[PDB]
């Protein structure tokens, strides 16, 4: 699931 | 609206090593699928349109694949700065759709992290706040623990955790912990430990501070 | 050089409203359609709509009530207006352009908005020094109490990027976000070279430059 704060998903 | 799934989830290869990106569409989408990369903190970056066709400035490493329902990406040979996600697009039917992604991590040789530990500055007990920080620098596999220890008491709860995503160059991440206490309890107390666990350590590494040196 | 450049990042009260601006060059308005898409943790990557060459307009279904989207072909900007924000709508949205005018393979994106929807106030974070103490010096930045994301962290003005590592900002139990930004160095060059963070959280106009020095 997406990260807002890295962009990257987790 | 058509259903893109990915598979895997996750990827792991090593650097070298060929690799495939899965993407089925709900239904028939003939060629009409696009690529793209999304590499830490950035936007997503073009790789390939309609399924095969070449895009301008990218690697000759790319390419792509397949048409109807099944289709892939490929590297056939990874590099460190391939480390990122991808994710599918199609446009045969409005309105156009992304899938959820694929996450490609990269294997590489054990290293052992270089610890470092950071007393809080004065200008932040001014604040009635203090801050430990412990770095854990340049390590492999991600798996660390992290014991912070004050006056020996075991400290728990007390305590949070950041991770760098892979690194493009050496593949290598990067660990903050920090110990947040009140300014009250930071002055009650004189020795400062951080215990450092990991796969390149044959022995816990201790980094520690007396409080005014 | 095709280029797309967003508003700054923003914070948006619930039920209330979202508006970015996207600022193209290296092309015409008039020749190529603006796309907007967004990206969210519960969603992933999202196409929201679309303003072509002549003007006409195409929003996604489930936003054809509360999205418009402008532009000014003189000034080149794209006007993106969402009404009656949720917290599931914090995401970030990105503007776009295709290779052919009437296609959709992006090509080129903005650098992204980050979109924060929540009651809570816009807080300027506190900038700490992490001072250095084999020959190589570990040194950073604490930057503390700061809400909403984004901050930005450079080294030296840019001049500065071998060795950096900044670290994903976690929340803390107050609500208000928390990183370090770190970076290694000769142990020799803390007397010759000058080491600053360079600090800019844009949602609330507070831009610090902290000088890290051995204590």
């Amino acid at each position: 699931q997406f990260d807002l704060s890295t962009r990257r998903l987790k | 609206d058509i259903l893109l799934t990915q598979s895997p989830v996750i990827l792991s290869v090593s650097p070298g090593e060929r690799v495939s990106f899965s993407c089925r569409a709900s239904q028939s989408i003939g060629t009409n699928i696009h690529w793209y990369q999304q590499r830490t903190n950035g936007s997503p970056r073009l790789l390939i349109k309609y399924a095969s066709e070449s895009i301008s400035g990218i690697p000759s490493r790319f390419s792509g694949s397949g048409s109807g329902t099944d289709f892939t990406l490929s590297i056939n040979s990874v590099e460190s700065e391939d480390i990122a996600d991808y994710y599918c697009q199609q446009n045969n039917n409005w309105p156009t759709t992304f899938g959820a992604g694929t996450k490609l991590e990269l294997k590489r040789t054990v290293a052992a992290p270089s610890v470092f530990i950071f007393p809080p500055s004065d200008e932040q007990l001014k604040s009635g706040t203090a801050s430990v920080v412990c770095l854990l620098n340049n390590f492999y596999p991600r798996e660390a623990k992290v014991q912070w220890k004050v006056d020996n008491a075991l400290q728990s709860g007390n305590s949070q955790e950041s991770v760098t995503e892979q690194d493009s160059k050496d593949s290598t991440y990067s660990l903050s912990s920090t110990l947040t206490l009140s300014k009250a309890d930071y002055e009650k107390h004189k020795v400062y430990a951080c215990e450092v666990t990991h796969q390149g350590l044959s022995s816990p590494v201790t980094k520690s501070f007396n409080r005014g040196a | 050089q095709v280029q797309l450049k967003q508003s700054g990042p923003g914070l948006v009260q619930p039920s209330q409203s979202l508006s970015i601006t996207c600022t193209v060059s290296g092309f015409s308005l008039t020749n190529y359609g603006v796309h907007w898409v967004r990206q969210s943790p519960g969603k992933g990557l999202e196409w929201l709509g679309v303003i072509w060459s002549g003007g006409n307009t195409d929003y996604n279904t489930p936003f054809t009530s509360r999205l418009s989207i402008n532009k000014d072909n003189s000034k080149s900007q794209v006007f993106f207006k969402m009404n009656s924000l949720q917290s599931n709508d914090t995401a970030i949205y990105y503007c776009a352009r295709a290779l052919t005018y009437y296609d959709y393979e992006f090509a080129y994106w903005g650098q992204g908005t980050l979109v924060t929807v929540s009651a809570a106030s816009t807080k300027g974070p506190s900038v700490f020094p992490l001072a250095p103490s084999g020959g190589t010096a570990a040194l950073g930045c604490l930057v503390k109490d700061y809400f909403p994301e984004p901050v930005t962290v450079s080294w030296n003005s840019g001049a500065l990027t071998s060795g950096v590592h900044t670290f994903p900002a976690v929340l803390q139990s107050s609500g208000l976000y928390s990183l370090s930004s770190v970076v290694t160095v000769p142990s020799s060059s803390l007397g010759t070279q000058t080491y600053i963070c360079n600090v800019n959280h844009k949602p609330s106009n507070t831009k610090v430059d902290k000088r890290v020095e051995p204590k």
